[PDB]
């Protein structure tokens, strides 16, 4: 006789094999893939017009909503109705359903393609105890640059065309993570300030290289509502601006590298 | 067809070759020139799989095996039934993988994001080349490479290992295994941490970056921080193959004995022999 | 290139934040110090450390276990300190070599092994409730503790649950660098090649996928660091362009995508499944399967290959052969 | 640290299974030169006169031979066993029939033993056969023998360091490791498996599911048995200068048929032969040897796979003297 044997050529391990596959596909299909749909769903079509009743598959693929109670008041429920209001200045290259769109105006200012920003809250991201998290050093006076690293305040910013475009006046720091996230710079010849994400910054000892945009393009970097704080949407607006430059700053950057 | 937030990103440009000609989607899939080459190579590949398999004994997916040639064919073409199919399929695989990677750079450029992902995808393509190309080059036959079968490829890993008596003692292997284990751990810790902060449950409120770092400081005295855990994760994963590659390439071309014996360099130092 | 993904160019210093826990805030010890080179690829602040009852319970039991191991190791080189350093990787504490069944083995043959095992187990239990309780004190979910519980359960499986189910302590994992390695071949040889154990395959599948996911996820977040994608908690509660782009990268590549939160569920689930699958495998091994290869043959799964050199009859079954 | 390319490889399984030999040319050349020292066969002599059973006084094994044949045997024995010592190693100068020297009586049984090998163990030594040279390699003490405890170095022609000496107990783990191809395996495969026939080396079940009655508690062999035969196999692999794949398809170590090579069958016979030699020829010689030859438990030196093979899959790369010395077997 045999441990694990069952009637007529079955055995325990053979059953567990089937059980295990079932468990996996259950978690993957009925749980994980629905969690994946808590953003961006329901999908959009060349106008889905059935306004009276919903199509069955769009109800089945969604999970039951969940609510996050936010740390400084508020709740967010996902998934939810979140359509893109803004007029996108794009035009259809063709009639085909998955053909790309072309920008109609100036894609950096018009904030399309790689220059698009999410419609995040117009609120300032906060520290654990309520303060503005992302502030420049004029405000965050107990934060310093660390012993050994370039202090960029004073250094020039050189844009992609080798042209000095302004002077770094300040660094904005993340007070929750102790991490510098933007440099503030004066834009030469236009008497305004502008924020740059450090990820677009090549920090040298004598200058700050910025290859994402041209010197002239520092004029139209999105402006903040306030001098000394920034909202999550403004952070998106600012970061997206330079990313747009990677593809749009010159005509030649959109076309094939070879 | 489109995610609610998708349409604003779906713009033309960022290709590497072909400009507008292949710059479009099909359903959710971006195509590009490398989408086209990918599908080409995939089609060719799985065609050659299917032809080869029908000329074999069985159709049970577990027992199919397309194997490389005998060693006697060295680095030449082999008859199609006795290693040629395996040679053709390997080329189609490399075509598909490299296409897939280059497809990913194109998608990255269009979104104006980093190329970190196709970059990261190079290391498994590289490791595949270590096993199927470079190590067979150094030994001199394609027959040293591994067969394409669900279970038959394990029999090759098995015997390859035992050709060196105890592969566990391979120092490149020791390094590779250690990254495999700690990488799996860190992903648990990372994913666990993120969900624990956003999902305390019981109606309790969502926490904060400070809470993230406070937790790890408390339990192990250090927290590497939000951005860094992602850099470390990619580093840990990538070193599974980047270090293991050395242990694979060493075995045969630079070491013919058993791997335990290799540690003689330590054990047999005269000062304590 | 975004150099910020390679290393921090300009580190920041500032006053040390302390998030208050529901208890034990006084049991944090040490003074934070900062490391400049560490801060180039991480957070510069090392320390302080929380130091609760369980943490100390863990250190107490773990050190007992480590001491039991090290003195037995030293006994193996008759306490010569130079041979101890030379032969360290080869030295071990072994479970019983003789079959005593479940009987408590003599100290010279696995009793010490058994006791090191107890004290390590206690250390893992103590550390576990540290991992758990710290999460509730800071008002966080117990996700990590459940992942960690699976890891501990797997160790219990190879350490004592499997020996218990077949009824012989001789099947435990030895303590020692090379000795714990040697067990893997001995176990695999005893049970008919672990490559044919489906739960081995599952474990490997998930272990490799942890490689795939963390490489993929880590690379994705770095590719969206310019838009703040590392600030993952607020990108869950207020979707930014970072996770928009991250999701569209994958959707356009593989045809589907996740959310910033659900990828962490994927990863958490895959890492969990490495240990859950390994555990099922060991629980079935010995108890209900004796030879994993023959089990695969029994069910028609094993591949077969033509002979190259001539097939070889087992000489022991030829007539009149010696024993 | 490392060995420079290229590597010579062989195939021993179906293409794609990564089964074969991986050899370093330098190493094979060194072993080939070492083994080429095998003295050539002495010229043949024509059989004249009576059997030596009627001429000499104390010949019990080689009595069938004529005088010139017999003396040819004696100079071959000297060349293989005591070239530097000469005839006087076994003989009194003035009484060639005196058994007074212990090498004489041992040599007598060694004659019976190697004749036994070439007649009863052809399943292992085939047409190649063995001579005294195979083991002794031109010294009265063979370079590669085993006691009931592991000793270093494996070649007793090299001088031991203090740790290598068997009485130094801090060096046991290393003495044992070097017998099992440097593994930490904690078993002496010689005393377990080759010194006698008490232990079974097979450990893995021949059924998919565990058989009720042999599968729980003290009915079970301990896992140590699996460690132990791993150790024996490591040691065998090292002794022939090869790897598992020479004999096994690791897909199923326990299977024969297509899953084994003919060399595995020959290796099986080798285990049986080594057990016969030890139990019935070499071990009983502790009565006939001086105490300086015995181990720390009064055991005579015994043979393992290395004694003959000395790191080569065929001893002396297949060199044979069988037809040149019929007196050494096989005997009808
Ligand atoms: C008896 C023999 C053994 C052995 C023999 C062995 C060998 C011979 C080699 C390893 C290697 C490795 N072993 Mg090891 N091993 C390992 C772990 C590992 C890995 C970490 C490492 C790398 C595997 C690899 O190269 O993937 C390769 C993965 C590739 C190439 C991925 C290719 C992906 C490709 C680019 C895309 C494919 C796409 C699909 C076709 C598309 C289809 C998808 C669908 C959805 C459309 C563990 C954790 C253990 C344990 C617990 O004991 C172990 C024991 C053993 N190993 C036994 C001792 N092992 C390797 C190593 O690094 O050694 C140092 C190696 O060469
Ligand atoms: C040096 C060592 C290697 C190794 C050692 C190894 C071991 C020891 C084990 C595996 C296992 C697996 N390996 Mg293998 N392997 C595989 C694929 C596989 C799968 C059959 C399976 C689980 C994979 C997984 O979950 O990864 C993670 C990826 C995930 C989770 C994404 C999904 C991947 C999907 C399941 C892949 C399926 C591929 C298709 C079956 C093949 C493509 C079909 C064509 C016609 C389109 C590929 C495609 C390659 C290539 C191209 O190099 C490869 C190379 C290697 N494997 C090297 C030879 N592998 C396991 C198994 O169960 O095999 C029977 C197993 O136990
Ligand atoms: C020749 C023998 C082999 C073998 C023998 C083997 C065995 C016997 C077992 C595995 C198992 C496993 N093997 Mg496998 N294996 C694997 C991969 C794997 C793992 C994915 C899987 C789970 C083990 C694990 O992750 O533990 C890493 C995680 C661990 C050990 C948990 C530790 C958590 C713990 C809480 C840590 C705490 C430590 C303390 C801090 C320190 C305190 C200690 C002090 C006090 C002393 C690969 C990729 C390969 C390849 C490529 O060949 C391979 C080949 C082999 N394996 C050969 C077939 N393998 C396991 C399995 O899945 O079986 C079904 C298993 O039981
Ligand atoms: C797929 C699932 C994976 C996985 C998952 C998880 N794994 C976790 C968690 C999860 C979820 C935890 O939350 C917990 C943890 O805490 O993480 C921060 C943990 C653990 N996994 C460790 C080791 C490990 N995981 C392994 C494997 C897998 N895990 C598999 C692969 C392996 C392998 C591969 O062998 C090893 C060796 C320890 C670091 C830790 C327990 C310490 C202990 O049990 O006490 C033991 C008591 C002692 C005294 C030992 C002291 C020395 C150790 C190194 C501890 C030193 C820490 C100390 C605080 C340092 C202070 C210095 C400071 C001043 C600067
Ligand atoms: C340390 C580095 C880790 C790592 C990293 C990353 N991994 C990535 C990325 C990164 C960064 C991606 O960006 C990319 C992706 O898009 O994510 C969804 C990807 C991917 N990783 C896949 C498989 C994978 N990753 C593995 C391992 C690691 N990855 C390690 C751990 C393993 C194993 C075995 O461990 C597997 C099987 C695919 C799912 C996907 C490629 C799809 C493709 O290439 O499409 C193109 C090809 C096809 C659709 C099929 C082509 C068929 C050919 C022509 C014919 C078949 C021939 C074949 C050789 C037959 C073999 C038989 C077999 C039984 C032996
Ligand atoms: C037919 C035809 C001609 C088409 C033309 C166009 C064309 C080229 C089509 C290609 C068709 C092909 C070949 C399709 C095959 C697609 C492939 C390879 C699918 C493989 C999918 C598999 C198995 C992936 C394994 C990884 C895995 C478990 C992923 C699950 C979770 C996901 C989706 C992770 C990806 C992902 C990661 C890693 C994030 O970090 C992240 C961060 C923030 C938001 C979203 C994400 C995100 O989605
Ligand atoms: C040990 C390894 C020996 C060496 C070296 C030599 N001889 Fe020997 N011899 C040996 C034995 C065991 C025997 C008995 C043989 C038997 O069949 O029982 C002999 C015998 C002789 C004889 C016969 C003499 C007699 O017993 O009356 C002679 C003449 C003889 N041996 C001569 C001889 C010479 C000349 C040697 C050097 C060339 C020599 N022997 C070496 C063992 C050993
Ligand atoms: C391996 C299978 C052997 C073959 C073939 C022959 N001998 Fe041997 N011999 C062998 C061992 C393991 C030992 C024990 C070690 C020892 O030195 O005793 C011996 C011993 C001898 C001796 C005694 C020498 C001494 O102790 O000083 C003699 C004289 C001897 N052997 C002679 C001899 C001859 C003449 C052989 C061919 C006929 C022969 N041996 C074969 C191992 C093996
Ligand atoms: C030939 C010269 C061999 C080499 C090299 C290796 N093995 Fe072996 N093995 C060999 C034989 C003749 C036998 C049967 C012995 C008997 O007396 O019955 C074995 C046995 C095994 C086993 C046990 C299989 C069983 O039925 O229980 C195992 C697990 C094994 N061998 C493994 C193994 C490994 C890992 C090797 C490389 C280190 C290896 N063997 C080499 C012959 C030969
Ligand atoms: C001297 C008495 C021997 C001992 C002890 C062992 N072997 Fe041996 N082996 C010996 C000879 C003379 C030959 C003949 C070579 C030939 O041409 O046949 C062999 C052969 C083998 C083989 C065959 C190798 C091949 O390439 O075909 C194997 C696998 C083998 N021997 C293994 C082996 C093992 C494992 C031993 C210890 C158990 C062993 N041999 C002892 C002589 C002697
Ligand atoms: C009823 C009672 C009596 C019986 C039940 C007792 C019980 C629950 C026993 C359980 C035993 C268990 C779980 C045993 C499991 C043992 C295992 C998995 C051992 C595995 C590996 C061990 C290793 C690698 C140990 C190596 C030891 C050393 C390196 C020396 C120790 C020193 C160290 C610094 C440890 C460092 C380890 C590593 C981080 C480098
Ligand atoms: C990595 C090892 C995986 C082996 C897969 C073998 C699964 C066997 C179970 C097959 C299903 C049962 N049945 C009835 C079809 O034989
Ligand atoms: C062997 C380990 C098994 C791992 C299983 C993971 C497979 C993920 C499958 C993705 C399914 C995608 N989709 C859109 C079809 O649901
Ligand atoms: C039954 C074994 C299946 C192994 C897991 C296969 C992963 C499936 C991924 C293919 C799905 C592709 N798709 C439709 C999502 O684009
Ligand atoms: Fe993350």
């Amino acid at each position: 006789m045999y441990h694990g044997a069952l009637a007529q050529h079955l055995d325990i391990a053979q059953l567990v094999w089937y059980a295990q596959w079932l468990v996996i596909w259950t978690v993957v299909l009925l749980y994980l893939r629905r969690e994946d749909r808590r953003e961006g769903y329901p999908l959009v079509e060349p106008l889905g017009l059935v306004k009276l009743a919903p199509e069955d598959g769009q109800v089945y693929e969604l999970p039951y909503p969940k609510t996050f109670v936010l740390p400084h008041g508020g709740t967010v429920t996902v998934p939810r109705r979140r359509p893109e209001t803004r007029e996108l200045k794009l035009a259809q290259t063709d009639g085909f359903e998955g053909a790309p769109l072309q920008p109609t105006g100036n894609p950096l200012v018009d904030a399309v393609g790689p220059a698009s920003y999410a419609e995040r809250a117009e609120v300032v991201d906060a520290t654990v105890d309520g303060k503005a998290k992302i502030v420049p050093l004029r405000v965050a006076t107990d934060f310093s640059i660390a012993e050994g690293d370039v202090d960029p305040r004073g250094l020039p910013v050189v844009a992609a065309d080798g042209v000095e475009a302004g002077t770094v006046t300040d660094l904005w720091v993340d007070r929750s993570e102790h991490y510098f996230r933007y440099l503030e710079l004066s834009v030469a010849g236009s008497a305004r300030t502008a924020l740059i994400p450090l990820g677009f910054c090549d920090v040298k000892k004598d200058k700050i290289v910025v290859t994402s945009i041209l010197s002239e393009q520092f004029a139209n970097v999105p402006r903040l509502q306030s001098r000394d704080q920034i909202t999550l949407r403004e952070e998106d607006k600012v970061s997206a601006y330079y990313a747009g430059g990677l593809l749009y700053a010159t005509p030649e950057r959109a076309e094939s590298l070879l | 067809a489109l995610l609610s937030f998708e349409r604003k990103y779906r713009v033309r440009g960022g290709t590497l070759i072909g400009g507008d000609l292949f710059d479009f989607w099909v359903g959710p899939y971006f195509v590009g020139f490398f989408g086209v080459s990918a599908i080409f190579f995939i089609f060719l590949g799985v065609s050659l799989i299917g032809y080869a398999a029908s000329q074999g004994p069985t159709w049970d997916p577990f027992a199919i095996s397309i194997n490389p040639p005998d060693l006697k064919y060295g680095l030449g073409a082999a008859p199609l039934l006795e290693g040629g199919f395996w040679q053709a399929i390997t080329v189609c695989a490399l075509g598909a993988f490299i296409s897939w990677m280059l497809r990913e750079v194109e998608i990255s450029r269009k979104l104006g994001i980093g190329w970190h992902v196709p970059l990261a995808f190079c290391v498994p393509i590289f490791m595949f080349c270590v096993l199927q190309v470079f190590r067979p080059l150094l030994l001199g036959s394609w027959g040293h490479a591994f067969p394409y079968g669900i279970l038959s490829h394990l029999d090759w890993v098995n015997n390859f290992g035992y050709q060196y008596l105890n592969w566990h003692y391979n120092p490149g292997h020791m390094s590779s295994v250690s990254f495999l284990f700690v990488n799996a751990m860190a992903l648990g810790l990372h994913g666990g941490l993120i969900l624990s902060v956003a999902n305390p449950g019981d109606g309790d409120k969502v926490k904060t970056a400070e809470h993230e770092n406070q937790y790890f400081r408390d339990v192990v005295g250090y927290s590497i921080g939000a951005l860094s855990i992602h850099r470390l994760g990619l580093f840990l994963a990538s070193n599974i193959f980047l270090t293991g590659a050395f242990g694979t390439i060493a075995s045969g071309p630079f070491w013919t004995r058993g791997w335990p014996e290799w540690w003689g360099w330590w054990l047999d130092i005269p000062f304590w022999s | 290139a975004d150099y910020q993904t390679i290393y921090t160019q300009i580190q920041a210093r500032g006053p040390h934040i302390t998030v208050s826990g529901e208890w034990g805030d006084n049991d944090r010890v040490g003074k934070p110090f900062y490391s400049y080179w560490l801060g180039k690829i991480g957070d510069a602040q090392i320390g302080p450390i929380y130091l609760g009852a369980s943490g100390i319970a863990a250190f107490a039991f773990g050190s007992t276990a480590i001491l039991i191991i090290l003195f037995n190791m030293a006994a193996e080189v008759h306490f010569d300190p130079l041979q101890f350093f030379r032969q360290f990787f080869w030295l071990g504490l072994y479970p019983p070599k003789a079959q005593y069944g479940m009987g408590i083995p003599p100290l010279h043959d696995g009793g010490w092994w058994l006791m090191a095992g107890l004290f390590m187990t206690l250390s893992l239990g103590s550390w576990w409730i540290r991992v758990y309780s710290r999460a509730r004190a800071l008002g966080l979910g117990t996700h990590i503790a459940w992942n960690f519980a699976a890891a501990i359960f797997f160790v219990l499986c190879i350490g004592c649950i499997h020996p218990t189910l077949v009824g012989s302590w001789s099947e435990g994992v030895p303590f020692g660098i090379w000795p714990h390695i040697d067990w893997l071949t001995a176990f695999s040889i005893r049970y008919g090649n672990f490559y044919y154990c489906p739960w081995h395959g599952f474990s490997i599948g998930f272990a490799y996928g942890c490689g795939l996911l963390f490489a993929a996820h880590g690379a994705t977040i770095l590719a969206v660091a310019r838009f703040g994608g590392d600030r993952e908690i607020e990108q869950i509660t207020d979707r930014g362009t970072a996770v928009e782009r991250a999701a569209l990268f994958w959707r356009w590549t593989i045809g589907f995508n996740a959310t910033i939160e659900s990828v962490h569920r994927w990863g958490w689930f895959f890492s969990l499944m490495v240990m859950v699958s390994a555990s099922v495998g060991i629980l079935l091994t010995g108890t209900f399967v004796d030879n994993w290869y023959l089990w695969c043959v029994k069910h028609g799964a094993a591949p077969d290959y033509p002979a190259y050199l001539p097939a070889t009859p087992d000489p022991a079954s030829l007539p009149g052969a010696p024993k | 640290c490392f060995e420079p390319p290229p590597a010579t490889t062989t195939q021993t399984g179906f293409r794609g299974l990564s089964m074969g030999e991986v050899l370093h040319p330098a190493t094979v050349k060194a072993k080939k030169e070492r083994d080429a020292q095998y003295p050539p066969a002495l010229a043949a002599v024509k059989a004249e006169g009576p059997p030596v059973s009627q001429v000499y006084k104390n010949v019990k094994v080689l009595g069938n031979l004529t005088e010139a044949e017999f003396l040819r045997t004696m100079t071959a024995i000297t060349e293989w066993v005591s070239p530097q010592e000469g005839c006087t190693y076994c003989h009194d100068e003035n009484n060639l029939a005196s058994e007074a020297k212990y090498p004489y009586v041992v040599a007598r049984r060694m004659l019976e033993m190697t004749r036994a090998i070439n007649t009863n163990w052809t399943q292992h030594v085939a047409q190649t056969g063995v001579t005294c040279y195979t083991c002794h390699r031109g010294t009265p003490l063979p370079p590669y023998v085993r006691y009931l405890e592991p000793t270093l170095p494996l070649n007793n022609r090299e001088t031991p360091t203090h740790v290598e000496r068997v009485e130094t107990r801090s060096g046991y783990v290393v003495r044992l490791a070097k017998y099992t191809a440097y593994s930490a395996l904690n078993y002496d495969p010689f005393t377990m498996f080759l010194a006698n026939d008490k232990r079974q080396v097979r450990v893995v079940p021949q059924t998919a599911l565990p058989l009720v009655g042999v599968s729980r508690g003290k009915e079970r062999r301990p896992l140590s048995d699996a460690y132990a035969t791993f150790a024996l196999m490591m040691s065998i692999s090292d002794s022939l200068g090869t790897n598992c794949t020479f004999c096994h398809n690791a897909q199923t170590f326990e299977s024969w048929g297509k899953k084994s090579t003919p060399q595995r069958a020959i290796a099986w016979w080798g285990i049986r032969m080594v057990r016969d030699l030890n139990m019935n020829y070499l071990a009983p010689l502790n009565a006939s040897l001086p105490a300086s030859r015995l181990g720390r438990q009064g055991e005579a030196p015994q043979a393992d796979c290395r004694t003959c093979h000395q790191g080569v899959t065929k001893p002396l790369f297949g060199a044979s003297r069988l037809k040149d010395y019929p007196e050494l077997g096989p005997i009808k």
